[PDB]
């Protein structure tokens, strides 16, 4: 019940909510272990909805990316897109010659040798569970 | 580090694509389930 | 005994044998008893609270010099020394913003893993008060989203003295990531983006960019060089080696097991 | 079996090239040229599209296994 309303303000856009409620279930956060969640959570916030839309969106321009967040203005848009490809959140590129934020498409993964490199594990795995069989068989 | 530097100026847990995916149609498809064998 | 304990204590330090004798005062801190659990007679804490501030000024001292080696093996035997063994530790006034110049050293080093591991030790004490430790996780909370260089537009609350050693380190680690970043996908921008949004319209900064990196100011731009690849593949370099799978494959499943 | 009849056959060929190069033998027109077809087939195996023949196909007969 406290961990009930604590992941529904990170998809919608109210903060102060979330304040509210970590203000009024901080107890039952701190008995859990988790104090450090709010130093890294309202990162978070403004991650959650950037990658949202740049999985929305296959060729997002700035200057409209802000004004949707309630984020007033084309700077505050890119303001969350210099560290996201940094981390790890979106393939997508941006020229300074349109300012747009676009992205592309995975197709190589049977193309090229992808699936016989996850085989070879699996092949090994069910191997053993036939050596595994029969030498712990026939102790009659 | 690097500020990305810019010039210019309840409780739906995918239940909500599940639940706002859902408003308007079945009430009477929560118990009317099993009258559908002598006419159709 | 007590050898020479506030001599040039707030004035100036330029004596260079008295690091010597200050060591020869540390000499006789860990020849006393002991130092390791410090176990009975209490009052053999009292000179390790003093030892406590004669490295905290030893540090104020290296901070002068500006020794990063030091400074560290300072705060270290400081730490374990607030990690003694006997953790009864009377509060002295002068660790809560050591600790905010060690969580100012480690944060402008890109140690966030060190950064988030040490504030599992202090819970209450991190936030609800103590300044010199709240300004630098609200430094972080800061350097979170999107404010990095808002930061610099919150330079000018120090709460203690000058701090500009780590946040010079801060200019160098921000400015740095900058020019990393502009050799990236971050294609070419003229000079006059540089100077409004890195910050401070012309000083030698314009020395700066075009001395520790490339990108000379030419006819109105600066330039990218190229930064792409080839992409070769052989595909049957495998073939010799995928081949010793397939050997394998048969050689386990034919073998009496 | 199969490659040491591989083996064998150029280990054959070559003492017949070695001798018919220098000192000692008749030139003619029989295989010098006839051998030379041979040479001209020697599929360029690692290129463009044939890397999608392995990794289309090769993959499909692992699935099985």
């Amino acid at each position: 019940m406290p961990y009930f309303l604590l992941t529904q303000a990170v998809r919608t856009g109210n903060l102060a909510k979330f304040n509210q409620v970590l203000d009024q279930f901080g107890e039952k956060f701190q008995a859990d272990g988790t104090y450090t969640l709010i130093i890294r959570l309202r990162h978070n916030v403004i991650k959650t909805g950037v990658r949202m839309i740049s999985l929305s969106y296959s060729r997002i321009s700035l200057a409209d990316i802000a004004q949707k967040l309630q984020l007033d203005s084309p700077e505050d848009a890119e303001f969350i897109v210099a560290k996201a490809i940094r981390d790890g959140v979106i393939e997508a590129s941006i020229n300074h010659e349109k300012g747009y934020v676009q992205s592309k498409e995975m197709i190589d993964i049977y193309s090229t040798r992808e699936p016989q490199l996850a085989f070879h594990q699996r092949i090994s795995f069910c191997l053993d569970i036939h050596n595994m069989s029969v030498k712990a068989m026939r102790f009659p | 580090m690097s500020e990305k530097k810019q010039p210019v100026d309840e409780d739906n847990w995918d239940d909500d694509n599940v639940e706002d995916d859902f408003s308007n149609q079945l009430r009477a498809e929560l118990e009317k389930h099993g009258y559908k064998m002598e006419t159709s | 005994m007590y050898e020479q304990l506030k001599g040039e204590w707030n004035r100036k330090s330029p004596n260079l044998s008295k690091c010597g004798e200050e060591l020869g005062r540390l000499k006789l801190v860990l020849l006393e008893l002991n130092f390791l659990p410090t176990t009975g007679t209490k009052l053999t804490k009292q000179q390790l609270i003093l030892a406590r501030d004669i490295l905290e000024i030893g540090a104020q001292w290296s901070i002068l010099r500006k020794d990063i080696p030091s400074f560290e093996r300072y705060m270290a035997q400081l730490k374990c020394y607030y990690f003694d063994y006997k953790e009864q530790l009377p509060e002295s006034a002068y660790m809560h913003q050591l600790l905010g110049l060690n969580l100012l050293f480690l944060l402008s080093q890109n140690r966030v893993a060190e950064f988030h591991t040490e504030l599992e030790r202090l819970p209450a004490k991190d936030i609800q008060t103590n300044v010199y430790i709240k300004h630098p996780v609200s430094l972080e909370q800061y350097l979170m989203e999107g404010s990095y260089n808002k930061v610099f537009l919150a330079k000018g609350n120090i709460p203690a003295e000058s701090y500009t050693f780590f946040i010079d380190i801060l200019l160098d680690t921000i400015r740095d990531e900058i020019a990393g970043c502009i050799e990236k996908a971050y294609e070419k921008i003229l000079f006059t983006e540089a100077t409004r949004i890195l910050f401070f319209n012309t000083p030698k900064k314009m020395t700066d960019y075009a001395k520790k990196r490339g990108w000379v100011l030419g006819p109105n731009n600066y330039y990218s060089f190229a930064s792409q690849q080839q992409k070769p593949e052989d595909t049957t370099i495998p073939s010799t080696e995928l081949a010793k799978q397939v050997i394998e494959y048969a050689r386990q499943l034919e073998m009496i097991v | 079996h199969g490659l040491k009849g591989l083996n064998s056959k150029l280990l054959d060929i070559r003492s017949y090239l070695e001798k018919v190069a220098t000192g000692k033998l008749p030139i003619n027109h029989q295989i010098i040229y006839q051998l030379q077809d041979v040479f001209n087939l020697l599929p360029d195996v690692s290129l463009q599209e044939f890397v999608k023949a392995f990794y289309l196909k090769t993959n499909d007969q692992m699935v099985v296994v």
